[PDB]
This record gives C-alpha cells, structure tokens and sequence, in this order.
RNA sequence: AAAAAUAACAACAAGAGG
RNA sequence: AAAAAUAACAACAAGAGG
C-alpha cells in the first residue's frame, strides 16, 4: 500500500551531470524526494528552467564560493519547512546541509569535505565530523524523525571497500573515520539504510576516474542514508545501481514503507 | 516605532534571510514579506503570519545595517 | 491593524483549513469562523475560542492572497 | 467589547461544562459563574478566579451556538 | 475590574487562606492583605508583592459567595 | 498605582536585602537602587536592570511595614 | 525614567552588556540603538531583541549612572 | 491491513481473578498476545483446563514460594523461543520475567516488587530497578525488538497520578523512582506505548481498594508497555479500559501496525 | 563419554531445565528430550537437534545429583 | 542414534527446515539428501552444507521419530 | 563421504562458478579445479587450496543436479 | 598421557581453577570429575563443559605435578 | 591427503612466497619449509609452526601447476 | 608427529621464550614445560595447560633450527 | 592546567586571630577564595583597613547579636552574585551562610552551632541540620555546581576521630548526627574534598585549649568541604598544616583543577 | 580507599646504586611495583640473595652485553603473567622491556637508548621510537590498561627544559624527538602521570655529574609514566625526592587509586 | 518548524538560543 | 534464540557467558 522512494545521487557539479543526462533519468524513476549533493552552483543558477523537473519543488543551498560546495533537494510535495545550515562554521558557510520538513519525518541532504585533497582538507573533514557528531548528539531529544542522505566520503567496514589491506592509509578508510562511523551507527543508534535490508558484499558507490578501476570494480561506498532508530523497520529495498552513472558516484535508491505527507 | 521599522523594512527590501527566534526558543527561517504594527509574515515555503508578542529576536543571516 | 484583518478574512471567507500554533507550542487546527480585536473562533468538532495573546503563528494549508 | 462576551454569556446561561486551557497548557474543567474584562469565575467545588490573560483556549464540551 | 475587586475584597475581609497559582505553575499560599490595580499582597511569615501579570488563578480554600 | 510604589520605596529606604522572583523561577537577591513603572535596578556586586513584566514576586527577608 | 538614561549610559560608554531573556537565554554584545519596543545588540551580526522578551540586562564592568 | 493487539492486565492472583470473569473477557477481545503479571500460582496449577483459553498457548514462569510472583503469557502463534528469567537474583528466583521470541520482535512480560509493603520491599525494588536498567543497557545493542509489558508500580510523570502534591512520599511516585523512569524513557531511547497515542490526563491504571478513591478517580498509572525505539511509530491505539476491571489494576490494550509472525 | 551419559540421562529423567551455551555465545534454554553420541535434542516450544561439537557448556537451572 | 531418523523424517515428510550454523547464519530450505558428513538442501540451488558447521536444525512443523 | 564426491565431480565437470562460504562467513567465489577428501582447489586468478574442515557451505550459481 | 595425571593432581586437593574457553570466557570453580570428552566444574552448580570448547585451564595456587 | 601433499611439496620445491589465511581470518605470510600430517612450518624472520586445524586457505603469490 | 614432536622438543630443551597463538588471537608468552599428543604445559608466573585444538601457531622469540 | 585555591579557616574570632598573624599569612598565599568562619564581628567592624586585605574584595555576613558568629569571604575576583542566608530563621539571624556565585560554580562558606553548651544549642543544631538537609534536597535539582566550606562540628563515622569508644554520647559525635552525614553522603550524593586525596584519619581540625591536646593530639576533624558530585574529580591538593594556625580550628588549604572566571 | 604504590627508578647499574643504599631504602617502602631501569647486570647477578627483598618477587630481563641496558621488576603480588620484549630487533636483545600482567591492568618497565654517545645510537633511538609507535598503534585495539614506567630521554614541550634557546639541536630535545611525543600525546592521545598531579615544571629527573648541575639545578626530566586512556584519573601522589638519589637520574614514587588484584 | 494541550515543582543568578 | 553469509585485523594473558 504505502511506499516512499528516496534517491540521494551525488552529481559532482550539476551542469556536467545534466549534460550527461541526469534529469531525464530522474524524471523516469518516480522518486518522492531527490537529494542532490555537490551541486557546484549558486541558487541563482538553479531556478533556470533547465534544472526544473516538473511535479517537483527544487530547494537549493549554495556555498559562498559557488564551486566549493552546493546542495539541492527536489520534493514531490511542498514541505512544511525547508531550512539550511547546521550552525557550525564548516557546514553553514560552504553549503553542506539542507533539511526538508514534512509531517512526522524530515529529510536532510548532507555533503562533506572529501578529505582526499590534502592535509588541510583532512583537518577540515575531521572538525566537520566532530561538530556533526556534536549536532547529532542533540538530535535524540526531539521527535521529528530524520533521514540524512549524505555523501559522507567515509567507508564504514571492510565490506564497503575493495582490497582493504591497501586502503588503510587513504582518506576514506582511516581509523578515526571508521571510528566515527561505528560511533554514529553503533552507539548513537542510527541505522544505515543500505545495510538494514541488503547484507551483501560488492555493493559500491564511488569509483576513481581510472578506467582500470571501473572495469574490475575497484570501488568504495561513500554515500549513505543514515536513519533515526524509529525508521529502521520501514526499509523495504535499498540498492546502488551499478551501470547508469552520471558522476564519479552512483545513485542510492531506497524504498521505504513510510507514507510521506505534508 | 521610530527605530523598529527602518530595520524590518530593510530586511524586506533586500530579501535578507532572517531567523525569528520565538519566546519558545523555536527558530523560524524565512524572509520578511510584510509587517504591520503587530504581525510579521515570513515565507519559507508557505507564507505565514507571526505575532510580535511571540517573537523574541529577529536576526539576519548575512550582516545588513540600517539606513 | 494595517495587515491583521484581510489575512484572517481571506482565511475565513475562502474556508481554508488553517493551523494555529500557540505560544506553548500546541498545534490547533480547524477553520476560522470569526474574529475580533482579541479572539479567533475556531471550527472543529466543537467551536473553541482562542485568545490572540496565546497565538504564536497562523499557518494556512493552501496559500492565500490579500 | 465584541465576540467573546456573546460567546461566554451563552456558556453561562445554557450551563455548559467548559474546559479552560491556560497559557502553560493546563486544563480546568468546570462551569462559568460570571465574568467581566480579564476575569472568568470557574465553577467547581471551589470557585476560582482565572485571569483571562493567562488563558489560551476556552473549549466547550457540547456544541453550542 | 468591575468583578475583580469585589471578589478580592471579599477574600480579604473574611481572611480566607488562598492558593494563588502563577503563570509558570507555582503555587503560593497565605492570605490576601492588599490589592491594587497591579499588585496583590500575599501574607505568610513574610509579606510579598505578587504581580497580576504573572497570576493564573486565585483559589480559596473554603467556598465563599459574592455580595 | 496606589500601592506598588510605596512598597518599593519602603524597601528602598531601609535597604533590606530582597529577592526578586522572575516568571521562570529565577531568584535574584540584592538591594533596590531605584525604579520606574517599567524597570527596577538591583544592587548586587554588579548593578543590573530588571523589567517589571518579567517579575513574578518581590519578597523581603526582614518583615517590613507599610506607611 | 531611568530605563533610557541607563541604556544611554550603556551605549555611550560602550559596555559589553549581557541580555538575559525571559526563558533563560544569555546574549552578550554591545548596544547599537534602542526604541520604546526594541533593543539592538551588535556582534558578529547585529540583531534586534524585542523588549517584552528581556528579563534582565547586566553590564560587564561596574558602571555608574 | 496488518494489525496486532497486546493486553497486559495485572490480575493479583489468577485464581481470584478468574472467578470474577477474566478468561471469558479475554476470550472475546481478539488479542494476539496476552501478558499476565502477578499470577500467584505455580506452573503446575496453570496446567488444568480451567485456565486454558482455546487458540492460545499458555507459557508460565512461577515463583519459588508461589504467592510472591508468577507470570504468564498467552500467545496466538507458537513463539520461536519462550525463555524465563533476566539473569540476576531478584528476578529469576521470584518469577518476574518471561519472554516470547517471534520473527523480528519479542514480547516480554515483567513484574516488579510493589515497594508499598515496607522498607525491605522498597530496598528490593530499588535493587531490581538498578539491575533491570543494567539489563536494558546490555540489551540496547541487540537487533531484536522488545515489548516489555510491565507492571512497573512506578508513576513517571505528574499527569500519571491524581493530586501529586501528597503523593511525593508514597512509593510509586518517589524521586529516585521518577528519575528511573526518566532514565529508561528519556536517555535510553525507550518509548511508552500509552504516551505515543494519547497525550491526555485522567488515564489511570491502579486504584487502592478504598472505594472513596474508586468512585472519584483517585488513581495511579503503574503498568506500561515499554518499547524499543524501532516500534515507536507502529503504535496505533493504546487505551486503558476504566470499567471492566478484574483486579486492583486496569488492563492495557495496545494496538500496533506490526504484523506478528512465527 | 562414561561421565557425559549419566549426567545427560539424569537431566533427561528429572526434566531439569538446562541452558545449553553454544560455541558462538548463544544461550539456548530448554529440556533435554533425548540424545545420542553426537546430537542432543532440546524442547522449549519446538523440538530441535543440537550438535555436540557446537556445544560449550550445559548448565542446569537448579542443582542435581 | 537419532541423527538418521530425525533427518529422514525431515526429508520424507518434506518439512521446511531452518538450519543455524556455528557462526549464527540460518539457512532455510528442505532437506533433499543427507550423508554421514553433508546435508544437501534445496531452496533455489542444491546446497551442500557440512555437518561440522551445523549448530542446530529446527523444523517449521514438528516431527515424530519413527 | 558417499554423497559429496559425485556432487563435487559434477561441479567440476560442468565447470560451474561455485561460491564457498567458510566457517567464519567469507565467500570465496571461483571454480573447482580438483578435490581430495581433505581439500578443495579453486581458482579465479590463482589456484587456492581451501581446507575442507574450514568450509561451511558450497553454493553453486546456476542450479545443477546430482546424476 | 599428560592430561589425566594433571587433571587428577589438580582435582584432588580442590584448587579453585579458571577454565578459559575458546571465546575468551573464563569459568572459576573446582573440578569434580572428568573423562575423555568432558570436564565438570563447580562454582554454584555442577555444570558440564566440553573440552573442545576449552582453550586453557589455569590453576590459582601454583601446584606441582 | 593424496592431493594436498603434492601441492604443499611443489610450493616449497619452487619456494613460492605463500599467504596462509587462518580460520579466524589472520593473514600470515612467508615460505613453506616442511609439512607433516598436522603442521606446516612457515619460514620467515623466524620459522613458526602453524597447525592444520586452524588454517582456512593457502594461497600462492605466483600461479603454479601440479 | 614427524615435525611437531621434534619442534616442541627443541623448544623444550633450550628455554626459548615461546609464544603460543590461540585460534581467537590470544597471544600467550611463556616456556614449554612438557607436552603430549593433545596438550601443552606453559611456564610463566603460573603454569598453564593449553590444548592443541585451540592452538593456531607456536612461534619462538629466538630463531631455532631442527636436526 | 587550572589551579584554584580555596582556604577555609574557622578563626574563632577575627580579632582574636589577627593578633597571631592571620592577615600577614593570608596575604602571602595568593589565594583565590578565603572562607572565614565564626568571625564574632559586625559588618562595620570589617570596614576598617586593619582587617582589610588589599586587592581582595571582601563580603561578610554578621549575626544580629555579633558575639555569636558570622562568616566572611575574600576574593579578588568580583563575583556575578553573592547571597546571604539559607532561607529560614536560625541561619539568617546568625550569619551562618554566605554563597558567592561565579559562572558554572558557587563557593559557599557555612557555619554551624557547636551544640556543646547545653541541650538547647543541640536541639537548635538539630533543627538547623534538618532544614539544611531539606535545603540540600531542594538544591539537588539545580544544574550549577556548589562548594560548601563548612564547619559542621560533626564527624561522619567510626574511624574519623581519636578514642571514639567514649565519644558515643558526647555532642559532636552522636548517633543522629552521624545518621545525618551518612544519608547526606548516601542518598543525597555529595562528597568531600579531603577524602578524595586523603582516604585516612590521623589528620584533624579541632583541638581543645589544653597541653595534652597540644602534645598527645586529642584532635577532632570538623572543617570540611562538601561538594556536589560534579566536582569530586578536580580535587588535587588538601592541606591541614598543624602549627601554622591562629585559632582552635586547623586552616584548610585546597587546590582544585578549576578555572574560576567572572 | 585504594592505594597502589609504583616506583620507577633509573639506577645506572644496580650495584652502583646499591652501594649508595638502594636496597635498604627500597625495603622500607612497602611498594607494590618496583621498576628498576638500566640495571646493567645479568640475571645470574640478581640471583644474589642480597637483592632478594622482604617477600618481593624478582623478574628481570637482561641484554646480550648486559651493561648496555636491562630492566628489573619487583612485586609482592605474583602476576597473571610477565612478558619480555616487544617483538622487534632493538628491544629484545637489549633488555629494554618487561611487562607484568595483573588482572585488568598491566605495568611495563621500559628503557630507551640515550643517543648521546654517537650518531649510531641516535639512529638506533629513532628506529626504536618509530617501531615503538607502531607497537602502540597495534595495542590501541586491545581492552586492558597499560602502565609504561619509562625513561624516554625526550622532553615534550617548551615548559620541560632549562636553558631553552640552545637545546634545539642537542639529542634529547630535538625537533622529530619532540614531534614523536606530540603525535603520541596528540593524535594517538596517551597521558602522562607526572602532569596529572603537577601541571607545572621546575622538577627534573636527570642531572649530569658535575658540581654546577647539582648546585645550580641544570636538570633534565626523563623518568615518565605513560598511561593509556582509562587510567587518567586514579593518580594521586607523584613524588621525585631530590637529595635521596642513587644515580644521575632521580627516583620516582607514585600512588594510584587502583585495587591491584591477581 | 513547534506534543488537540502535565487541576498546576513556596520557585534552576539565568542552556549564543527547550 | 542465532545477520541466506565482512576474498579474509603478523594476530585483544582471554567480556560466569557475544
């Protein structure tokens, strides 16, 4: 009877993925909420009628330097409240969070610094992870449910990477990073929506632009749908489509038993 | 209202995103569309009226200053 | 009262289902039968009278125009 | 003044078991003895003097007017 | 105030011990000694001055009528 | 207006250490420097300014007598 | 009135005041201006604070009138 | 579509409450799992066909000397596993816990020392409260869903009692007891099933045998259905029937959106 | 072998409730209905066979012998 | 030995069994065949599971030893 | 013993991609090159000798039958 | 050849020993009996522990052979 | 054991650097030096003795043939 | 039988600070008192008794050689 | 590393102790908070610079009849607040409480009657102890941390004072006075600053004026620091120096790891 | 109250310290753990029953050339285990490690090469420091708490050395020697026992054998106790007595709040 | 972005935001 | 009362019960 579908694809710039055919693909998937991260465009560029899917409301948060971040959210129904930012500096200024607010649930798009640039990016990533855990500690006192659709750029465990014995020193599989993820999923009660149904290997999300990596499936799993503990039993079907790619990232399509309302 | 309304009029005129902290502590993002002596409309997705006796603070998100 | 009255009259005449959030945080929801300088009469199962000094926000379900 | 006097006078004379919800969210069931501006006398075993400025809603228990 | 002052003066002259409730739910006990437009003087081991813009209800302990 | 101001003046003369209880339960001890009908100053180590609409009660520590 | 000479003394000396609101929120900063209904607190971003939401105002250094 | 009903009535002796017509009432309520606490009978005494409902499997955990505890469970479907005892001394010896394990959920029955006898009963109650909070802290990490149908004999909130200003010294509304239920529901993430549906006063469970408290509704709310956080959104209809009671306690009928399996 | 068989047979005759711990830390809890050299079947609600090579400890819930 | 009568009764009656392994993983199917060392069960493909990894074998319908 | 040998001979002779799940839950997916009564040799890139006592299940990919 | 004299020497004078299993689980108590496959430990109830689950057996008082 | 002994013998006649995976997933590395019915002597900086009832797999680094 | 008995005898003669690794990763330093077909005595502050079926590896801290 | 110095001394008269060299020793400590108990001096008597310490702010609370008691508090940090009186009759008319409120912490000097000059002072001390227990039970629910530099004139338990076997019925080591402290340091959950860094006796803070108490150490231990349970970890150094003392009581010097700010 | 007594002393030869009175002073301390660093003697030399003390147990680890190092360990409590050597080259044959394993806690006496008698000892010291950091990173996954009584021969910050400006290039306060400890106490995050009771310098643990160094206090601080996270609050008393000293180093005594159990 | 609502904490020197 | 399954922690002196 009731069903909901959330797609949280990362686009690596919305114009390049729109040239590679994102919007005509997203129009034909019947998603309730589409959660785009790393938009790389200001909000004055997304009210262009090329980015506008029909039957969808597009809400967008920009960065202060528009190539640095950017985040968008397509919604079937008009939400109760669309808010932006988290409060701390490495999220609010650089456009890495946007929260749509519905009847009982709320759906939040989330972007992170990748950490794969240098050591300054890794320090910014670690302070983002700590301040975001400080935010998530305060969220357990409220009753509005949350769905954080986030390109976290961090793998969780050894099944989420290929050949983990040669990945322990690259950013994305570090020991404080995996400590952060199993502190969020483990002790804070939050749930990975892709692992609540499909407990299988060889489900990857990110690939480097080397074609030999793409040919032999040398992948990573970076984007997640993090769920508040009340929503772990509603996950019907979570899947990462391997083939129809539009960036370095693959989409994440999760089908819930929830009935989304205003 | 000698000083109360060059401020809200400046927030209306430049479409500055404001956060209205109520006396509950509920914070409401939006942008000021109209205001009389008593109420203030904010427009996030659905436009709504907010009574000023329930408003604690009205902050802007980027620094604007008075005429 | 340059803007108090026509918004509530547009919610009243169009019979828009409206939602009043109180200063406690309580979400009342119904329809506006009538109002004055101090109260809103709210139509539901039974007609409440809500004082305006407890109303924090008045939120329509469909948007209205002056 | 206006609409609240006709409203409360009906709840007096048809003797209706009202419920007054305060600003801090506390319901007081009972009847209305009498009122004027910023008082309501709430009728119970002990008659209360409830200030109107501390009242959020007046909710009848039977549909009236 | 056409029915506030007879009620408070009847509560004062008969000296009924009251339970005066505040707007944040705090019960105070004692007896009424003086009421102005704005204040009510509760009396106990000391003499307070409560404000009428913080009082929710005034509850006597024994039932009295109105002259 | 006839009864608030003599009470506060009597608490000002004898410099009795008083406690102002605010509407959310906060007590503030000190002495009363001066006041108007919207404002009451308070003498602790710092000298602060209290608004009367946020005041619930004003209690003394010594029993005081009105003229 | 001592309210507006007190606020003028806080502004002209530029004292880093702390405004405590009626629900417990503490807000530091300096004062830009004030009206009958509003104070303005200046910081990283300048804000208006409605006067019916303020419990107390506390200066940092002990100033005189 | 799917539905589930759980009744958690306290009987104060199954032989004394079966004379007042409990079983002919429970047969006509269409309950999936019936959760009886304070049975005051051995497991050999529930073996006769007088307590046997038809279409219900009856599993019971007795006390050693039988008049102190005793706990029973009627189940529509035969559960996967019926286990007894928590693991410490003030539960396993006196028969105050029984657990029926099903497909994804597991429905448990919980009895407590009332604490209203004297000071030894209050010390035993505080020992049970701390050891059961340790049990919940251990069971927070497990992937089952629990439904603890418990006569806790502790009111949580001021709305859960009538005239609380003279109940702060009676056991049932103490400050360590309300701090315990503020710890279980507040910070441990557990949810009260009666408070998810109804958020209104004058819903009471226990009444002392003085009739003056009875006809004027001077009551208490003692038995709860404590829920793991995954089940806080399935709770449709929770209600305490006032009139058709069969002991000092009223039954607690909670209807869930869950579909109970084997 | 010659010490396991009288122990399990004494647990079978008296119907003592046992807790069979497995080698992966799972505590099964039932009654030993019968056994052989290699498998022990227990009954809680459904009878199940349990291979002895996956059993660590057989704990009775009350003393014996 | 009650190895062979219990496994033959789960086989010939064609009862859906659930088989819990030593690492905790359950395998639900029907016992197609069994040897002294292996158990071949069929859900989609024929699956050979060694008995040194079997922890428990539960049925869905209770069986009686012949 | 008397039933696993023709099953593994079938899995070799038809050359089906098997997946062997060990007793610690690790999938080794490949194709059976040979087997003794103590070992299995599989490959996808380099020929492994997986011990038989460390194997829980041997799951083929397409359904094959026992002759 | 070396096991059963050690277990006898350790079980006669009733040394409180700790049996460490292959999970890491330690079990304090004295050994009452043993055979080719089973040990039997006593702390609060005479449980039976299989030897293919036992990693080590460590006695408390340092005893000789 | 009629087909594991030629494999473990030709892993040391050519001295292939093997990676031996234990039953708890621990990857040991080295060169096989000798093998009994029960043990395998893994040669490295020091020559340790690995029991065959704790080994899951024995993989070579370069592919060989029997 | 062809290697483990001379290897553990070589570790018994010279007092080599041996380290036994169990199948769950537990690392036990010590010295080998004696052994048999099934069990190994370990020498430390206390004397341990470790069965062979739980032993993963037996590594020495000083490099030894077999005759 | 933080370092906050609080010296609590029961001077038995500030004029009687200043002639022994009180101010000259207290000026050369750089102490943050000075807690003077039992000053026997009025507020106007402390106004002259003979009792003043230069650079230290002084706040003092006297008695009505100034020969009975009164406390004083020095701090060079001007506090957020300072309050006098506990909130009942037999504490405000004696000057037996003075609490200086800084941010995140409060430091309160506390005086108790001796109770050794007849049964009337013992009954008044019992009244003070009972409603002080009521005051602490009220102050438990607040958030901010408290420090009570208190001369309780009561020992806790058996191994506290020397030759306790004849001290069973003398006032100061009675049975309800020990019941008071074992329920305060029991259910009410407070702690001491001297116990966390010194878990033994043989260190006292009260000697009668006699040469046998000077040499053979007939000592009692009275000057305590009662802590809320969110401050017991930061206790670093506690010092009761014997000969350097200008009164019957033994000066107490404590050093915490707290940063005392405005 | 727990009281565990651990002394870390660096003797520069146990006979050269015993001729000054090491054994007679240590026998009258009743210490639970004695860590003798740089014993400069073989194990058969410690088989002399003069070094056998009042019920202490001896465990010692020597070098090949025994004057190059060697550590020793005295304990009343017979431990669960005692282990020697970390597992690499420059620690096993030098006798530079000995860890005693009790229940829930372990102590470990540790010795480092000085690095001041040739640059080959400096490169040896850098090798030891690097694979010691690798060892600590391997040990971070374990549960049980470790105590490292060690002479690191390195200072940590600017507040640690005397005569600051020319100590930049001497071996002992170098730049990568400092960086080693600032990632150990930084990103890795261990703790120091000498800091947790004294956050101020002007206290050293090594003096060069010259008159100006022992008169005008030209000292360096070497004997440390490195603590894992988990043992950071239990330290109470760390004393470095100056004049009573049997080597160029200073003897260290510490008392922890721990129940040392077998 | 807010508990269709705690017959009511003789009272949180005050949650940069219930 | 048990993750239809971590191409695999050179290794947790050991979770009276993972």
């Amino acid at each position: 009877g009731p069903a909901m579908r959330i797609i949280s694809v990362n686009v690596n710039g919305i114009q390049a993925a729109a040239e590679r055919g994102l919007l005509s693909w997203l129009q034909a998937q019947n998603a309730d909420v589409i959660c785009l991260q790393d938009t790389r465009a200001s909000a004055f560029d997304l009210d262009d009628p090329s980015f506008q899917l029909d039957g969808y409301f597009l809400y967008a948060c920009d960065a202060e330097l528009p190539e640095q971040g950017g985040v968008a959210l397509y919604s079937r129904l008009q939400p109760k409240a669309v808010i932006s930012g988290l409060g701390f500096e490495t999220a609010d200024r650089y456009g890495r969070y946007l929260q749509a607010d519905f009847d009982k649930v709320s759906i939040a798009t989330l972007l992170l610094p990748s950490g794969q640039s240098g050591d300054e990016s890794l320090n910014q990533k670690f302070k983002f992870m700590d301040d975001f855990t400080h935010y998530l500690s305060k969220q357990r006192r409220k009753r509005r449910e949350y769905i954080y659709c986030g390109s976290l750029y961090v793998a969780h465990q050894k099944m989420d990477v290929k050949n983990w014995r040669e990945c322990q020193q690259m950013p994305g599989f570090l020991a404080p990073e995996r400590a952060w993820l199993d502190e969020v999923f483990g002790n804070l009660g939050y749930a990975d929506a892709l692992r609540e149904v499909s407990r299988e290997g060889d489900q990857f999300s990110w690939w480097p632009d080397s074609e030999q990596a793409e040919m032999l499936n040398l992948g990573w799993r970076f984007d997640y749908q993090v769920l508040t503990p009340g929503l772990r039993r509603f996950v019907r079907n979570a899947k990462l489509p391997r083939q129809p790619r539009f960036s370095q990232h693959a989409p994440l399509i999760v089908d819930y038993d929830w009935q989304l309302s205003i | 209202h000698s000083l109360q309304d060059p401020y809200l009029n400046t927030l209306r005129k430049e479409r500055v995103p404001v956060s209205i902290y109520l006396v509950n502590g509920i914070k409401l993002q939006g942008q000021i569309e109209s205001f009389d002596q008593f109420v203030i409309l904010l427009k996030n997705t659905v436009s709504q009226m907010v009574y000023k006796h329930a408003i604690s603070t009205v902050v802007p998100s980027r620094p604007v200053r008075l005429p």
